């Protein structure tokens, strides 16, 4: 009854969304044809959160697929679970943003946003009690970044009281996949800080580290990274979707990890994350899940939590487990790492527990951390931005698309304010 | 005749009511479908054809926890209109559960409670189960208590609340909700029996030898406490204790009304076989600081009044001897102005063992509800946490955006400071 | 012909009254169904003292059962000798006093007192020559104390000359059974001193002492204490119902035991109390009965008669005995303990002798003592009262129910005057 | 032709009358049903069909004691209208029996006495049995004597009262009742024969070897004395004594009219066989202080007058020799103004033994009635007791609440002081 509208923008967003819907359909027993082939009755007891029941009892994901080029739409359509999405929900252009934020936010994105918004309005009206929105996109690109930011702004204008979550793939620290990455990332964050309630910053390099050193994958592919991202997304929405001992929906986590409106950038992580080479050795217990979750190596963003302080943490456990053990592990973690949690928020951890574990597992958990170490990321991007803005490199593209350099200065100032706030609350004392 | 209405609010309240009504059905022989193959009158209503409908309301602002009940084992027991659910929870937000989301469901629950009261002949009062740290448990409970005081002013209103634990915690905004709901419900509640999850975890580990207890075992123990009280109200005993008896014997002043519950014979079958749990043994175990179900050391304060509710094969002479021994003990200290600080109730019905539980079948049991100045310390700690956040205004925007003002935060903190001052004054010697 | 109207208030009153009626029925040979199944003619000679003859030669106790909750009424009705009482004589409320004197005397009891008085008037009209009233209750409770006090006051206003005996279970010295015991006890005594002719004070702790040390009862329930109290009541009223060599009704005892109107608080005792295993090692003779009766540990009130002087004593013997022996024993008792009897009342002992001993005994005797040591009990209560009244603890429960603190001060002053008078007459010298 | 009417008041009087009338029935051969299978004429009236009805009135303010008679072995003897009962006793209260309860029954008893006296051709007088220390015995008796002094002022009225024992007492208000009734009847009574229960207990122990006597034995002895007197009235003898003779011989002054009774051959059957109870021996035993039936020592005082009534095989010369021997004795002292202080009567009818009794069958008997100043001591003691209580006004409210006034207490005490002074003056030597 707590409907969530999923929006995928750009290539990264569309691929992550495809894997996400694979995972969700597996969880709810929906086969790629949209038919229910599950076993438990709990799979259908909250199917309305993510799916719409159509005539003939076929379940259509409540997803809107947005891109400015048709290649990704064609790839998603022609694949497993490709005949799952509503054909009317594929809204795409022809040209493409060209890795340009301005093109996808002012010229092409502006042209196609009206159609995207019409589809979103139809989806929201069909809903019974809308819970919020989800956006999967990447800040590095132009379609994903710029279009997702435009859609976020417009939807927030229309639905200001709903929850808006974005699983945004932030630029990596070492190697960049786009030359103009800092411009797009800065211009996107300047809008995310204002028009979003929860942003889960995901870095591809942290995911490579997880898939190489933890999962021992010789040749990790974007399929595996998208699987990890989908695992975190599904963990949160499962807190929402299945019965448990301690329930928690999107608004509960937002309330418990956003002390101030602008401090809503989180680092996610998945607990088990065990390679096959070692699946038979380690014991799956709440202490192991917690130890892995709070390990700085397991974080899905390339920011070391040891370089800052945890403003807040959320642990969404899944499976049948003792609440006593969960609380004892949380207290032990807070006591051992007393230097890594702000002293002015007693009990920096928010615990939720769900009865149904992920498919193929007996136990699992998703960790979402609101920490000041995230400032590092912004600082990094910020400096890169200046490095190019001082010389005005690649700027003529954005200016020609119809922007102004004053917009760049405003975005840089807003990012500087964000890092200043994060540092100030890191240094604040009781 | 002596009808009592149970109102379960939030996930904690609903999941404790599940265990409570399982225990009541077992005690009275009522099948989970409401049929029996007049002690079952203060808590059940007979629907002509032998069906027994609980005299209770399950209210929450989200459907999940109550949709479990609507499809669980007892789906056929509760009247479907008594299980009330919203659409979006309070999200651990007092303002959402009190002002924004609670206001849309308060009228429905009040109408249902009015129906239940009309169905009753003589209403003793209400038992409100909820959680201090929850959103709907804290805010909606306060709104409901205000409305009930407006409607049923004279009727006694007792709460069974999960006071936040000193160290264990599942939410980051617990102090805000706790302080706000305490401020709102201070003038609208008679007695507030308090338990802690941390204390019950410790008890389960030490006594029942359960290393990985869950909320089910905590709920079973809390239901045993509630069963002791409502059994004083239900069965026949040497000394009968009504709800007004608690309200009168446990609350020296209108604001000092936060007793602590305690169940003496918490013991596993394997350990129980080797013990002769006499009246003296269970009475002494009641006053052991480690056996308190609220994580407060009673030795840090003075008992203001104690209510020992015995059960089963209990002899009044043994109870008197045990209480005299307790009064002799010097580690157990009472205030100077309560020379007679023991309300005693005795019931002939021994505790009922739930199949699948951990408690062993016993012939005796005592539930001790003690008002004590030790709770003051807990309050102080809670207030401290509040300050630590309110100084930075952390999370305050969530409450302000839901029809609340920072003035409410300031007023609640001042009220709790006054409560701490009252506890300090009450604990002072009369000299 | 000298009818007595029995009234029970509260749980203690109703339970003691049930046991009392069982004892009286056994004495008069009335079966639990009401039919007379006795063997001696004397049993029916004075049945009218306690019973009312009904159609079909069934005997209905002349008892009024009063409470503010239906639990005690249900327990009494569903039990042995439950059908004995007239159904119309069960007057009860639905709420209960909550151990609150104010509730049972002003709000909850005020509503029910009119109905109880109507029943009492109806029961009193069918009396050829009313002798007096009996009330069994507890001073430390709610319903019992306050409601019985209100009924006592109203009955005394309606029947000023009739005798009014109360068998009241006053608070015990060591351990309390109710947190607000001093308030209820003080407020009850403040009216008992003014609206009664005889108040037999009984302490549960003294009865426990008797049951464990004299009767050697391992597990003395309330049935045994109630049996002791019932034996005391029957012994007090025996001379009204059976013939003897020296008769004494309630008025005779009141005249012989109340030198001044306010000094009417007595300590009772039963003489033949003996353990089951010692019934063959003792001689049941008048000397043994007297020695047991005048022993301090045999007194049913937790007071030491050696701490004061006997203003007066009464001994109601039952059985075939010699008046010479009784008189010689009383003279010896008075001579030996010359210091424990006031010197300004020569012959402090009043003797009555009956012919019919209690069933299963050859001899018996009830001892009633009006002694200044009773002051101690009042003093104790007074002290506790002040200890709680100085800080106004639990007071809002009484004030909120429609009482003024001036009433509390008046009651305390009255009890202080009572103890002062008792001490004055203890110290008085010829 | 010499009818005498017996009035038994209170429990003591009624229970003494039981024994008295059993003894009379035995003496005259009348069966308990009233049929004999004209000496009896003085006490019994023939009912035409051969039934004898006692000339007695049994009056009490409570039903129990007389209801025993109405359903006892002698239920058929007494006229049912002669057994008068009230509804509530005087409760050991003089005022209740004299002012409040007595006034409601006095008319009935006076009417019955009038009916009894109408059948009497020549009425000798009334024998009033009662107790000094009782409610109806003391108060109602005084009221009845007051009324009789008006209805039959000339007739002689003799009382048989149980004077309160010096130490043994069954009530705490005995001195009040005794003083009040003595004050009231000091002028409405002719002779008052006194007996203490304590003295009779001592006699029963010493003489009859009865270690544990009851009121039945005391009443049997008192009935033997009353017999002796009324037998001098009834049977034929050498010297005859009437009621007027007692009044004239035993009462030197109008207020000194309290003789003490004594019975010499008080002896068990086993012990009687070894003694030749000659007239001299019984006469000597009469004057032995240990044999006095009032617990006062005659040696402490002087014998104002003596009346010896012998029964059985008694020779007048033997009586004269015994009395001369007594006069010779100096242990026995007589007042100066009574040179001849011996009334003597002799009767031919020996005492009858009541079956089941304790007294032995004897051929001789003597009853002495002695007016002596030793009784003054008793009065003084009684007076002292009164003072001790009236100083504190103990129990006074009980009397004042039943029609009396403290002025009556003061007047009675003053009258008793005057009586003590009269006794002291009488006991002095004329010189
Ligand atoms: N003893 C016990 N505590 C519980 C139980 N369920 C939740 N809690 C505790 O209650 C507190 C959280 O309150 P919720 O139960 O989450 O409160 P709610 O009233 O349902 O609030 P929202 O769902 O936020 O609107 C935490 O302390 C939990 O540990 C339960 O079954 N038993
Ligand atoms: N000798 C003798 N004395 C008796 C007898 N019965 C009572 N007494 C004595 O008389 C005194 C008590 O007086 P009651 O006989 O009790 O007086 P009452 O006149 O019946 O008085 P109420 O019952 O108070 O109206 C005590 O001294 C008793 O010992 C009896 O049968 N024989
Ligand atoms: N995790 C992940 N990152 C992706 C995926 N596809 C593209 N990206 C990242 O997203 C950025 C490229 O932006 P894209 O999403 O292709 O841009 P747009 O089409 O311009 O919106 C680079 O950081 C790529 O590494 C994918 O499937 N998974
Ligand atoms: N002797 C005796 N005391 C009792 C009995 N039941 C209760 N009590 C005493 O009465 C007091 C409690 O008062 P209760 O009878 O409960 O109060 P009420 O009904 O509220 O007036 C305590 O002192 C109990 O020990 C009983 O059967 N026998
Ligand atoms: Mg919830
Ligand atoms: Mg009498």
């Amino acid at each position: 009854m707590r409907e969530i509208v999923h929006i995928q923008a750009g290539q990264c967003g569309n691929q992550i969304g495809a894997k996400f819907w694979e995972v969700i359909s597996d969880e709810h027993g929906i086969d790629p044809s949209g038919n229910y082939v599950g076993d438990s009755d709990l799979q259908l007891e909250r199917i309305s959160v993510y799916y719409n029941e159509a005539s003939s009892h076929k379940y259509v994901p409540r997803a809107i697929l947005v891109d400015l080029e048709p290649g990704t739409m064609d790839s998603v359509r022609s694949g497993a679970f490709g005949h799952l999405f509503r054909p009317d929900n594929f809204i795409f252009g022809q040209s493409g943003a060209g890795n340009n934020w301005a093109k996808g936010h002012y010229t092409e994105g502006a042209e196609l946003v009206d159609s995207v918004l019409d589809v979103v309005r139809k989806e929201c009206e069909n809903c019974d009690c809308l819970q919020g929105f989800q956006l999967t996109h990447s800040l590095g690109g132009g379609t994903g970044s710029g279009m997702g930011t435009l859609l976020i702004s417009k939807v927030r204008e229309e639905y200001p009281d709903r929850i808006m979550n974005t699983f945004s793939v932030v630029p990596s620290p070492k190697v960049s996949d786009t030359v103009v990455e800092p411009y797009n990332a800065t211009l996107s964050i300047h809008q995310l800080v204002e028009n979003t309630d929860e942003t889960y910053c995901i870095d591809n390099e942290a995911l490579y580290d997880i898939c190489f050193r933890t999962l021992k994958l010789a040749t990790p592919t974007y399929g595996d990274l998208n699987h990890l991202v989908s695992a975190t997304m599904s963990g949160v929405t499962t807190s929402l979707r299945f019965p448990g001992q301690l329930n928690a929906d999107l608004r509960k986590l937002a309330v418990n990890m956003v002390p101030f409106p602008r401090l809503h950038f989180f680092m996610p992580g998945f607990a088990p994350l065990t390679a096959r080479g070692s699946q038979q050795y380690r014991a799956l217990t709440v202490p192991e899940l917690t130890q892995q979750m709070f390990d700085a190596k397991n974080m899905m963003a390339a920011c070391d939590p040891r370089h800052g302080r945890y403003l807040t943490v959320a642990t969404v456990f899944r499976g049948r487990m003792s609440m006593k053990e969960v609380d004892e592990q949380m207290l032990a973690i807070q006591s051992k790492n007393s230097s890594y949690f702000v002293e002015w928020i007693p009990n920096n951890v928010k615990v939720a527990v769900c009865d149904i574990p992920p498919r193929g597992l007996k136990m699992s958990s998703t960790f979402i951390g609101n920490s000041t170490a995230i400032q590092e990321l912004f600082k990094r991007i910020s400096e890169q931005f200046t490095a190019m803005f001082r010389r005005k490199a690649f700027l003529h593209w954005y200016t020609g698309e119809g922007m102004d350099e004053m917009e760049f200065t405003e975005a840089e100032s807003n990012m500087n304010d964000l890092v200043s706030e994060y540092q100030q609350y890191q240094d604040a004392t009781a | 005749m002596r009808e009592c209405i149970s109102i379960h609010v939030g996930q904690a309240g609903v999941q404790i009511g599940n265990a409570c009504w399982e225990l009541y059905c077992l005690e009275h022989g009522i099948q989970p479908d409401g049929q029996m193959p007049d002690s079952f009158n203060t808590f059940f209503s007979e629907t002509g054809a032998g069906k027994h409908v609980p005299r209770a309301v399950f209210v929450d602002l989200e459907p999940t926890v109550i949709d479990e009940v609507r499809t669980g084992t007892y789906r056929q027991l509760f009247h479907p209109e008594q299980l009330i659910t919203g659409k979006e929870d309070a999200a651990n937000n007092y303002a959402r559960g009190h002002y924004t989301i609670g206001k849309e469901i308060i009228d429905l629950v009040l109408d249902r409670i009015r129906k239940l009261a009309d169905q009753c002949t003589g209403l003793q009062g209400f038992l409100v189960f909820h959680s201090f740290g929850g959103g709907t448990g804290s805010g909606f409970t306060s709104l409901l208590m205000e409305r009930l005081s407006v409607d049923y002013g004279k009727k006694s209103k007792l709460e069974f609340s999960i006071y936040p634990a000193p160290q264990v915690s599942t939410a980051v905004v617990e102090p805000y909700n706790s302080i706000l709901t305490t401020h709102t419900t201070l003038e609208h509640s008679d007695c507030a029996f308090m338990v802690d999850n941390e204390a019950i975890y410790d008890i389960c580990r030490r006594n029942l030898d359960i290393e990985r207890p869950t909320y089910t075992n905590l709920n079973r123990l809390i239901s045993q406490i509630v069963s002791s009280i409502t059994a004083s109200l239900r069965f026949d005993g040497a000394l009968n204790v009504d709800l007004t008896d608690f309200q009168t014997n446990l609350v020296p002043y209108p604001r000092i009304h936060f007793p602590l519950a305690t169940y003496a014979p918490v013991i596993s079958a394997e350990k129980a076989y080797h013990e002769q749990l006499s009246v003296a043994e269970i009475t002494n175990a009641c006053f052991e600081p480690a056996n308190q179900m609220v994580k407060c050391d009673p030795r840090h304060g003075k008992y203001m009044a104690c209510c020992l509710l015995y059960r089963g094969d209990v002899v009044p002479k043994d109870v008197n001897a045990a209480i005299a021994t307790i009064k002799t003990k010097r580690s157990i200290q009472f205030v100077d102005w309560c020379p007679t600080g023991f309300k005693v109730g005795i019931n002939y019905q021994p505790p009922t063992v739930v199949p699948g539980g951990d408690l062993a079948k016993v012939q005796r049991a005592v539930c001790m509800l003690s008002n004590t100045t030790a709770i003051a310390e807990a309050w102080a700690r809670l207030d401290h946490k509040f300050d630590l956040m309110y100084a930075k205004r952390a999370f305050v925007h969530w409450y302000v955006g839901e029809g609340m003002e920072e003035g409410e935060f300031s007023e609640a903190r001042e009220d709790m400071a006054a409560l701490e001052k009252d506890y300090e004054e009450v604990g002072v010697d009369s000299v």
